[PDB]
């Protein structure tokens, strides 16, 4: 019960590994729901 | 997170994007003033400006393009018309003095000074751009001023910003209809300067314009207004597909790779239809084979070329409205199996096709009528070698005895630079005969 | 049920928290463009003179 | 509306949903 | 228990996987919000094969979504049924390659697959026990079949024990869509022939043609295509997930369609196939099915099956019917036409029976089938290739960013001689 | 009982108090003001690991608020939650440093140190029986780091016994908030080193990782950034506090962290951190909690994980959760990836379970290991020190407050020393 067994009725637990992307591996973009959705406003402008 | 800016030079280049300025605006829904209407309350919402416009935050919407010219009239004139509150106050750099139509003042005299600013402009706009695609520039081939500064303003850009895809809608003059007498000259030398550095760049000689004006429309008495708008809505079917939703989609990006056989023969001719006025255009069923059928036709190419007298060996062309694959298709194998229009040896297929939905937008006040489906073609073929056929005699007649060569001369430009420029010509010259024979 | 019961409650907070800077900024905003319509009159006014 | 370009227009037309399986059940027991 | 994952690549795919996953979550029962509103007890039993089991019930699909460029993805998110994805799983790039397959393989590809292999290899480990993969990605798009390709090397590399699969779909002449696709297509199977496990290609040509001919609607839609083509697909993979009379998972298919290591390419074609006035009219009847079946029109290849002979064929006769008539209606079709099949293979066709039917179908059969005929496109595309490379057309562009003629070179090689060993076993004889 | 003191000096280091109060003080429930409004007694069970008793009910945090400059400390006191730290125990001055570690150490430092000293000798001795000092400094500051690695030195004088700590925040490269933080940086660590048992350090720049891709807010901020410290205080000393199945003080942490006594960095983590937008799809479970808790992206600290190994990890869990899972997912993090856990040292991750959760969640998992990778942190901290100290730049300032340009030198040696003698057994085989 502490490695992999082999029925359907007992479940073998996921062992995770390491990945290997870097701190700045670009990837981006997707911002429709965010934390402060960034305030914008509608104020006439003068005429000049 | 994509967008393009548009760089301009010339009279004909700021008339022209004045108009396609109008056109764009008018599809995304933005009144001239720069506030969004307050009825409509677009609020939270992304994408159909951005690609063409960048929020300020809160407001106004600034176009992301530059005009620079050499002439204080035209700058002035869009200054204080009905856009004034549209473009940035200082992104309009206009100077003082004419370069009347010397090519050779245009590049070593009076642009150097002012290339300066424009490049930082240019730098400035678009460091704030995080997606940056590419490049449309806008300039005249029989102007000067358009000549010299386009010529710096490409030289320039192709030691900023790299690899970046870049689009040139030049305008070269028509077999028999003229506007200088000195146009040659400028013209080939523009021709020399461009080659190396342009993409990609679509003829717009003038007089076939007016000939489909004429012919379609039905309207005797055309000025430049309406050409202008012509062009303005070429530009709006070639670029749709990059801002609205599709479903098959083609970029900028994906232009340059897929109608450019050569390194070397990067020039091609586009066409638009259909174009039928509002007087007369439901007659007719509103025959997606017609309208594809009349998209090839010899008469309403944009160019003064005959494509029956070159071969074909690379057509791009986008649909737009409530096109469907099915007419694409059925129309496409017609096409193609007809035999007046032939296809070259090694191009079994040279058609790329893009779906989009979005129909062109009808502006009031025009000739342009609504219309349901459209067709927007960007051909490269072997008959584009008479415009440049054409033109180098038109230049050896004049240099025969050493005609208006003196200003030329005296304005700095070394003795032996047009020789160099008919070499490549001819080279070029070479090259269409070489490409377009059979195995 | 109770599992919800912090969760939502520490959620709330916080929203409170992105409300009250959000509230701040747009009033001040208000003031942002609120000058400028004040001053580009005064220049305006002043041509006349 | 572009409803007329989205979504198919494929028709194929209950109690269906037993196994095969479902053929045993119940039967009750029955000199010189 | 023997579970399986999705990536989907360029916009062919992800259109293809959007239809694929609004078939699946409509055949198990599962609403856009997510939560479950099935009827019968046996929609739940092994919904594990697909899905993953979150807090509240709400069933998220494992698919990865790759692409260089937003436009498409920024869409299907915000369409029908585009709420149930997984908004970490959405990997993307913003400049894309451009119908370039150097592009999309070398200089952008090898930035962006980072991210993409460390999601996937998260997701596949998460799983129970990978059973395989599926990708679905096409042929002609440079940006996508670039990173397509290079994906499958990458995974294949890691899972070598792992089957995989390859739903793709071809450009042929007549139905040209771009003009760079003879040189993505060549050098996309040169590298697909010598790693993938399975591959089913599907021809455009040949789906517009069953489309007009034989539905009869007035007007076909990508969303009829991909209708047809999410079919087939649940076709392909039903008998994995509910109880059935002989269960065939993806090994057993793979077992039984492939003669030889190299031969890993088929052709699919889903029936019946009815125009709505033809739909009662009809008898869905044993021996209609079959005919309907071995017709050829239903091949989704535009390439004439009649024109070769079959080398092995598999059937999955889905819902409740005859195995009486299954057996006998195999032997008659295999006798009546006996130039048509191989020779030295007896017993040379498959078959499988699964209870469940379709919601709206109660006999329904998927058709997959390794063919000679299937020559006919590689054929095709070799001499496309070859009347442009010999003059020396577009080849600037693949050349500037790093690939070297010599590739070409011997790209080429590789596909011709395995067009001649696919043609040399058409006249092996016993 | 085993109760612990807070010694906070600086800026940076009284703004990671002053918001670690706020997050503690609700986890016992005490407050603003200091009526008590608990609802579990177990909030009040151990309260005296941290709070004296007054009358009136009113709780008080012993702690110390120590700095050079009144702006930083008069801040604090106007907002909510500073109310509670007692008015004699705060300790300051008038000149200011100019983060200039001569006048923040020598001159000014030790003038002051004499009148806070003696706070420190006086609420420490009152409790029943010390356990440990816990102070959070910046190794960046200049009025900071004088006192911060001075009062320390003192302090470990007159404890031997003691069981010491200081959780540290470094400068990154790549994004320098002082012109002279590699003097101050580089200067400090050297008498850290001589007597502080344990260290920890944050990178600042590792913590924007942590939210402009994990909690996806557009606008992080400084009240923002501090809560991810603040939890990790909490990380440590938890079980301290609570009953659970293996009481994990802090002094057992250090039997089972330090191989050698000159090995006292470490890097920590916290899970799991998910963005608001997200939160419904994921499912808790310990295993997706340990996946994220090793993940390349989750630890604070700038020094790349996977480049080198580790030699000791550490497990602090939070919630009602099974014991064997921890224990079978925790062993096989030790053989899937076999090649970077050193090998000399067998099963080398320790584990440990707190009963009670911090608030709001269901399970929590706090990190701590001692990674050889850590070595990039002073390598370029020594490489930017070197490039400086050649042409004795920046040295008048600190060389005119009796500090003589001898000390510079030994302090460079002992760096560099530390940077070889690390990586010996990085490449050390049995
Ligand atoms: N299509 C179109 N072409 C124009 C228009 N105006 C001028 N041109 C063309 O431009 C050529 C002359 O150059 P212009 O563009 O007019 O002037 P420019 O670009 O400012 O350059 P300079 O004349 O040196 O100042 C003429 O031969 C015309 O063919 C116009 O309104 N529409
Ligand atoms: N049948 C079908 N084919 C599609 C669909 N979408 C895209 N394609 C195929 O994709 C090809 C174009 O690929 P492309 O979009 O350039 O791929 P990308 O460059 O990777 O994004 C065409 O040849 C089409 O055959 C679809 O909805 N149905
Ligand atoms: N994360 C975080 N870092 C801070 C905060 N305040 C200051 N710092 C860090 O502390 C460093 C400056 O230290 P400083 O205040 O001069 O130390 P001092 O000598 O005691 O004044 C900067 O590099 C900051 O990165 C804060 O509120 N949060
Ligand atoms: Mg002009």
């Amino acid at each position: 019960a502490i490695g992999t067994q082999y029925d359907s009725r007992k479940q073998t637990l996921p062992m995770f590994s390491f990945g290997k992307s870097t701190r700045e591996s670009k990837r981006g973009t997707f911002k429709d729901m965010m934390s402060t959705q960034e305030v914008r406003i509608r104020i006439s402008m003068p005429k000049f | 997170m994509r967008e393009v800016i548009s760089i301009h030079v010339g009279q004909g280049g700021i008339q022209v994007g004045n108009a396609c300025w109008e056109l764009f605006c008018l599809e995304h829904g933005i009144q001239p003033d720069g506030q969004m209407p307050s009825d409509k309350t677009i609020g939270g919402g992304d994408d159909a400006f951005n690609t063409f416009f960048s929020e300020t935050g809160a407001g106004k919407h600034v176009p992301r393009a530059v005009f620079l010219d050499l002439e204080p009239t035209v700058i002035d004139e869009v200054r204080t018309g009905t856009y004034r509150q549209l473009f940035h106050p200082e992104q309009l750099i206009s100077g003082k003095e004419d370069a009347a139509n010397n090519f050779a003042r245009g590049h070593y005299t009076i642009g150097k000074e002012i290339v300066d600013l424009c490049l930082d402009r240019i730098r400035k706009l678009a460091d704030n751009c995080t997606g940056l695609q590419g490049f449309l520039v806008f300039n005249s081939v029989g102007g000067g001023t358009g000549s010299g500064l386009g010529s710096l303003l490409l030289e320039r850009l192709s030691v900023d910003y790299g690899k970046k895809s870049k689009l040139g809608f030049t305008i070269y003059p028509s077999p028999q209809v003229s506007t200088a007498v000195v146009e040659p000259y400028n013209s080939i030398l523009s021709t020399h300067s461009l080659l190396e550095h342009t993409d990609v760049a679509v003829m717009l000689d003038n007089e076939a314009i007016y000939d489909i004006c004429r012919r379609n429309l039905d309207i005797e008495r055309p000025t430049y207004t309406n050409l202008n708008r012509l062009i303005a809505q070429v530009i709006s079917s070639l670029t749709a597909s990059l801002r609205f939703d599709g479903a098959l989609n083609v970029d900028i990006t994906e232009f340059q790779t897929n109608l450019v056989p050569y390194p070397r023969i990067h020039f091609m001719l586009s066409s638009y239809a259909p174009i039928i006025s509002a007087e007369k255009a439901y007659h007719e069923q509103l025959s997606v084979a017609e309208i594809t059928n009349s998209a090839f036709e010899p008469a309403n190419m944009m160019a003064k070329c005959d494509p029956r007298h070159g071969k074909y060996m690379a057509c791009s062309m986008m649909y737009r409205g409530d096109v469907v694959p099915k007419d694409v298709n059925a129309s496409i194998a017609t096409i193609k199996t007809k035999r007046t229009i032939q296809f070259v040896d090694w191009c079994p297929t040279g058609f790329k096709v893009g779906i989009n939905y979005q129909p062109p937008t009808v502006v009031p006040g025009g000739d342009l009528a609504k219309v349901m489906r459209a067709v927007c073609m960007i051909s490269n073929s072997t008959a584009i070698a008479e415009v440049f056929s054409r033109l180098d005699h038109k230049f050896d007649l004049m240099y025969a005895k050493r005609a208006f060569v003196h200003w030329y001369v005296g304005e700095g430009m070394e003795e032996g630079e047009f020789s160099e420029a008919r070499e490549d010509l001819a080279a070029l010259e070479k090259d269409y005969e070489e490409v377009g024979i059979e195995t | 049920r109770l599992i919800n019961e912090e969760a939502e409650k520490q959620w709330q907070r916080q929203n409170a928290i992105w409300q009250k800077e959000r509230e701040a900024k747009i009033k001040l905003m208000h003031e942002v463009y609120d000058s400028r319509k004040t001053d580009i009159e005064l220049k305006q006014t002043l041509v006349q003179v | 509306d572009m409803s007329y370009l989205y979504r198919s227009h494929f028709n194929l037309e209950p109690v269906q949903h037993y196994v095969s399986n479902y053929k045993q059940n119940y039967e009750p027991k029955a000199n010189d | 228990m023997r579970e399986i994952v999705h990536i989907q690549g360029g916009q062919c795919g992800n259109q293809i996987g959007a239809k694929f996953w609004e078939v699946i979550s409509d055949e198990h029962g599962i609403d856009p919000t997510g939560t479950y509103h099935g009827d019968s007890d046996l929609q739940l039993e092994r919904i594990n094969v697909y899905y993953n089991e979150a807090t509240g019930g709400r069933y998220v699909p494992r698919a990865i979504l790759m692409d260089l460029e937003p436009g498409t993805m920024d869409s299907v998110r915000a369409g029908p049924f585009g709420q149930l994805f997984r908004p970490d799983n959405f990997v993307f790039g913003q400049t894309g390659a451009g119908n370039n397959w150097a592009k999309g393989h070398y200089t952008e590809g090898a930035e962006l697959i980072d991210s993409v292999l460390d999601v996937v290899r998260k997701e596949a480990e998460g799983c129970d026990c990978l059973q395989g993969f599926q990708i679905t990605h096409s042929l002609g798009g440079g940006t996508g079949s670039g990173m397509g390709t290079l994906l499958i090397s990458k995974v294949r590399e890691e899972y070598p024990d792992r089957i995989m699969e390859t739903f793709s779909v071809v450009p042929s002449p007549k139905v040209s869509d771009t003009v760079v696709e003879p040189y993505n297509a060549t050098l996309s199977v040169h590298q697909l022939v010598e790693n993938a496990d399975e591959c089913m290609v599907i021809d455009n040509e040949a789906l517009y043609d069953i489309c007009f001919r034989t539905l009869k609607l007035t007007t076909p839609t990508y969303g009829d295509l991909n209708h047809l083509v999410s079919a087939a697909m649940s076709g392909v993979t039903c008998c994995l997930r509910f109880p059935g009379q002989l269960n065939s998972d993806l090994r057993k298919l793979a077992v039984n369609l492939i003669p030889f290591p190299r031969l890993h390419f088929f052709m699919i074609g889903f029936a019946p196939l009815t125009s709505r006035g033809s739909q009662q009219y009809r008898a869905l009847t044993v021996p209609e099915l079959t005919q309907q079946m071995f017709d050829a029109k239903n091949m989704m290849c535009a390439a004439d099956p009649r024109h070769g002979r079959y080398l092995t064929a598999s059937a999955l006769f889905r819902g409740r019917m005859s195995t009486k008539e299954v057996d006998e209606q195999m032997l008659n079709v295999q006798n009546k036409n006996s130039s048509y099949f191989v020779e030295w293979i007896p017993n040379n066709i498959k078959s499988s029976i699964c209870d469940i039917p379709p919601k709206g179908l109660k006999m329904a059969v998927t058709f997959v089938g390794n063919s000679t005929a299937i020559q006919e496109m590689f054929k095709r595309v070799a001499e496309q290739f070859t009347a442009m490379f010999r003059r020396k057309a577009f080849l600037h562009w693949y050349t500037g960013e790093g690939m070297d003629e010599m590739e070409f070179t011997e790209a080429e090689s590789n596909m011709n001689d395995l067009v001649s060993e696919y043609q040399q076993y058409q006249d092996a004889t016993a």
